[PDB]
RNA sequence: UAUAUAUAUAUAUAUAUAUAUAUAUAUAUAUAUAUAUAUAUAUAUAUAUAUA
RNA sequence: UAUAUAUAUAUAUAUAUAUAUAUAUAUAUAUAUAUAUAUAUAUAUAUAUAUA
């Protein structure tokens, strides 16, 4: 676009924006806690090795 | 308020009497929005229990 | 040599009715004339070809009728002529 | 006819200046919306004074 | 109980100031394109001078 100098009222076609490509994960719609918890206690931490 | 609402409606209210165009309107824009390519990205082997 | 603004010409955005003037009286007429005058044509060349004719112009409605703002705000005009009163005050309300 | 010099015109290149258009940034002005402050007007409440 | 005046508080309207957002205009800076002018170089044409 340095140059746009098409004459009279015209314009100088653009190649449409057609490669577009995503590495995550193909969702739109979102899982939330819309209320939080009461922050119970555990009564279980996690996993143990060694 | 996509279309047909600019100008009168308050800032907290919908028309009902413009109410498919403007959910047509959305999804069109949901669609588009997702208009892309799934690509492949790198991988790990998983030793995790089951 | 291979020169892009010699082979990539399309016509541009707002392209059929972008020369209208802003006017009431003729506005197709005028739009025309616009058209002709900013092509580099002159009337002393295109002789008879100038005087019937008519274009598009944004002063005209897609109805058809003669607009001075954009159909939007005709349509929120008549609807703010018309908002009654949501919580009134009157001694007998219960 | 040939050579050399000078002037003028035309073409091409480079530099400089000016103008116009487009893009980007900054500033100012005007309009519209929202917030805050001050002033003025109107209404309501409370206090004090005066009149009935 | 009512009226008037003064003070304080609250609500609404108008004006002014400041901040933020959006639109429009103007100015300045930078980049790109186009036009015009001037200078320099090269080529071609014409005129003039000198030599053969």
């Amino acid at each position: 676009s340095k140059h746009l100098s098409a004459y009279l009222d015209s314009a100088v076609a653009n190649g449409p924006e057609l490669i577009v490509e995503d590495t995550g994960l193909c969702t739109s719609f979102m899982l939330l806690d819309n209320i939080p918890s009461a922050h119970l206690t555990k009564e279980l931490i996690g996993f143990t090795w060694f | 308020k996509t279309v047909l609402s600019r100008g009168y409606i308050d800032n907290a209210q919908f028309n009902p009497l413009a109410l498919r165009s403007n959910v047509l309107l959305m999804l069109l824009q949901f669609t588009l929005s997702n208009l892309k390519i799934n690509k492949s990205s790198t991988f790990t082997s998983d030793v995790t229990t089951i | 040599t291979a020169s892009p603004a010699d082979t990539n010409v399309v016509p541009a955005k707002d392209a059929p009715t972008t020369n209208s003037p802003p006017s009431t009286t003729s506005p197709n007429q005028a739009a025309a004339d616009a058209n002709q005058q900013q092509a580099g044509i002159v009337s002393s060349q295109s002789g008879p070809n100038a005087v019937g004719d008519s274009a598009p112009s944004t002063s005209v409605n897609n109805d058809g009728d003669i607009i001075t703002r954009p159909t939007s705000d005709s349509i929120a005009a008549v609807a703010n002529a018309t908002k009654p009163a949501a919580v009134v005050s009157d001694p007998q309300s219960m």
